């Protein structure tokens, strides 16, 4: 029984921060032969093996993220979920001892209530997942007046992508990720992507080419627009993949919100309140390397992107207008 | 048929096959060492150079 | 760990003119396309935007600068130029032979700019390969804002006279410079001013009255050393705003709003990737920096 003791022996001091590096120096220049990460050009020979090269791979980076852990009402959170949906923690008041408020992406449109016209996919899949509304309205009763004044962006702090969730009936689990790569749970060895519905992503780098430069990043960027329909304040939230820098994104994403703009700023030639004139906010969901591949898959039906290696890097909620 | 008259320039191209002959010890050649150079270490992948 | 090396195939042996030229700038920041090992010279450059027949839009140069990665250089073989690479976030060694000369210190910020002042200083040509090179220029972040004022406020007043003493010269503690406009097409630059109009007639119709009622107060007799624009006479759009009375909760909700949109006037002041400087050695010219992500 101790073998299996003998196990962990062998993997918890396997798998530790590496310690600093302190030589005393009586010891002399031993500490040069104690520096191999930094050597990062291996001699190659005319037929290399793995025998050869094993020392080379030997040396990695240090990469851990630091997780998150939610918990939350069975009744937000959907109990089906593709395991690698985005989230947001929406915060008014600690009212309990430990209750959460979780929101994907497909819920925030439910509160939103926009026309069917704006996202024709997802509405068929989230308001299976849902009631008519109500059933998540219950729990913000401000949703007419945060809309109003504009604080409802002020409230939202980006988290990332699942890692796991542990359903039970009343009370669900959520381990959300954040810095970076989330490590698989069920699959060893794998690593959680970030995946979004085809329909709330808007590309934004799209040419002909009738050239523009490469480089390491991309970066994905989230949105959110106060709008009025029916003369009743809504939401909105579009979702951006670009590299182009944020000097330049910001001037693109107003060339997008255009005819939002301009529908409803026709109505302020009546009545002028300055509550009114926040328009939009853009946050920074982290980055994501190039030329990586965003593969489409299909669920219920619903097509869903996915994001092979995506880090997270949050950032604030900048007014853009 | 109006007043001036006119030439036409074209282009053409052929796909052809060609024949290089090469003298004997026209070049000396230096060889050197393969190295091996690791960069853009990513989550899902590493990738080399040589 | 991580490697970063970029060696540059080039098919021509340079001359010992252009050699020693790139001799002088050993170390030196120029940005390039692509994230390879071997690498073409046409990507070098910065002049695949900004060539001679092209008419240069500075702006525009300056919106590409932060799409591309930047590098420095570490030799200059007579065949093969040989670069190291800047990658988020990484400490390095950097050098400035930048010839508008300014000097640094340890602690301090800079930032990436494209040539504004003598183009034909800053670039050299390479007439064994046809393709010229161009270098962009390294700036402390004050005087990387304040060249970017004064360009904006250079093609406001180059419509209205559709004269430059004030136009296109940027000040600074010292010394004074001369700004290169002869050929510059404003359209890339002129989409920022239509922004700008955007954002600051909104920020006219949300004024704090008692903001205003301050420097009623102020500029008629309490002059400050900070408030010689006035000249002492209160403009005339001044006195009409303020004929309603005071009251604190309608500047409340002013106040944040005003607060909220001068966070969006960031985005349209960028500069390129930021470069936060720990260490600088005087007489050696060199530095050590981490890069900073767009």
């Amino acid at each position: 029984q101790a073998e299996n003791a003998a196990r962990l022996g062998r993997q918890v001091l396997g798998l530790l921060p590496p310690p600093t590096h302190r030589v005393s120096l009586t010891r002399g220049p031993e500490f040069a032969r104690g520096v191999r990460d930094l050597l990062s050009k291996y001699a190659a020979s005319t037929r290399p093996t793995v025998g050869s090269l094993h020392e080379a791979l030997r040396q990695a980076p240090f990469r851990q993220p630091t997780y998150g852990d939610f918990l939350v009402y069975s009744q937000t959170f959907s109990p089906q979920e593709p395991l690698g949906t985005f989230l947001f923690s929406f915060k008014q008041e600690d009212n309990g001892s430990s209750m959460d408020m979780l929101l994907t992406p497909t819920s925030l449109f439910m509160l939103s209530g926009m026309e069917a016209a704006k996202a024709p996919q997802t509405h068929k899949v989230a308001g299976v997942w849902y009631g008519s509304g109500s059933g998540l309205a219950d729990f913000i009763p401000n949703l007419s007046e945060l809309m109003d004044t504009g604080e409802f962006h002020t409230l939202l702090t980006p988290v990332g992508p699942m890692v796991q969730s542990v359903h039970s009936t009343f009370v669900t689990k959520v381990t959300s990720a954040m810095k970076g790569v989330g490590l698989a749970r069920d699959e060893p060895r794998a690593h959680v992507g970030l995946t979004l519905p085809c329909d709330m992503l808007v590309d934004l780098d799209e040419s002909c080419p009738m050239r523009e430069p490469a480089g390491l990043n991309v970066t994905i960027y989230a949105s959110l627009v106060y709008l009025r329909v029916n003369q009743r304040p809504s939401m909105a939230l579009t979702f951006f993949q670009s590299g182009k820098g944020f000097a330049e994104v910001v001037a693109m994403i107003k060339d997008h919100f255009t005819d939002v703009i301009r529908t409803k700023y026709i109505q302020l030639r009546h009545e002028l309140y300055i509550n009114r004139l926040v328009f939009g906010a853009v946050c920074t969901l982290g980055t994501v390397p190039f030329d990586s591949h965003p593969v489409h898959q299909s669920l219920n039906s619903l097509p869903v992107l996915v994001f092979a290696n995506f880090e997270a890097a949050c950032g604030p909620w900048t007014v853009f207008l | 048929h109006p007043g001036f008259a006119m030439t036409v320039v074209r282009t053409d191209e052929v796909l052809a096959e060609h024949i290089l002959y090469c003298s004997r010890a026209s070049t000396s050649m230096f060889v050197g060492l393969p190295s091996v150079v690791r960069r853009e270490v990513r989550s899902d992948a590493v990738t080399f150079e040589i | 760990a991580l490697d970063k090396s970029i060696v540059v195939n080039l098919t021509s042996r340079l001359f010992a003119d252009e050699l020693a030229a790139l001799q002088s700038k050993i170390g030196s920041v120029l940005p390039l396309g692509d994230c390879h090992r071997l690498q073409n010279i046409q990507a070098l450059g910065l002049g695949c935007v900004c060539s001679r027949e092209t008419s240069p839009d500075y702006i525009q140069i300056m919106q590409y600068l932060s799409k591309c990665t930047l590098a420095v250089l570490e030799e200059v073989r007579p065949d093969s130029l040989r670069l190291t690479r800047m990658d988020p976030s990484d400490n390095l060694q950097i050098k400035n032979v930048y010839a508008p000369f300014f000097q640094w210190d340890s602690n301090t910020q800079l930032a990436v700019l494209p040539p504004l002042f003598s183009r034909k200083d800053s670039t050299i040509v390479l007439e064994s390969n046809g393709f010229d090179i161009v270098f962009p220029m390294v700036v402390p972040q004050q005087l990387g804002h304040a060249i970017l004022q004064q360009l904006l406020v250079y093609h406001i007043y180059s419509k209205i006279s559709a004269l430059d003493l004030y136009t296109t010269n940027v000040s600074f503690m010292g010394r004074t410079y001369r700004l290169d406009v002869d050929n510059t097409d404003p359209r890339t630059a002129l989409r920022v001013l239509d922004d700008l109009s955007m954002y600051l007639c909104i920020l006219s119709a949300l004024v704090p009255r008692g903001c205003l009622r301050l420097l009623t107060a102020l500029v008629r007799h309490d002059r400050h050393p900070l408030t010689e624009v006035f000249e002492g006479v209160v403009p005339d759009e001044v006195t009409r705003i303020d004929l309603d009375q005071l009251s604190v909760p309608d500047d409340i909700t002013r106040m944040r709003v005003m607060f909220s949109y001068l966070q969006s006037l960031s985005s349209i002041f960028n500069l390129g990737p930021r470069l936060h400087v720990y260490a600088y050695s005087a007489e050696t010219l060199a530095a050590s920096c981490w890069y900073s992500p767009r």
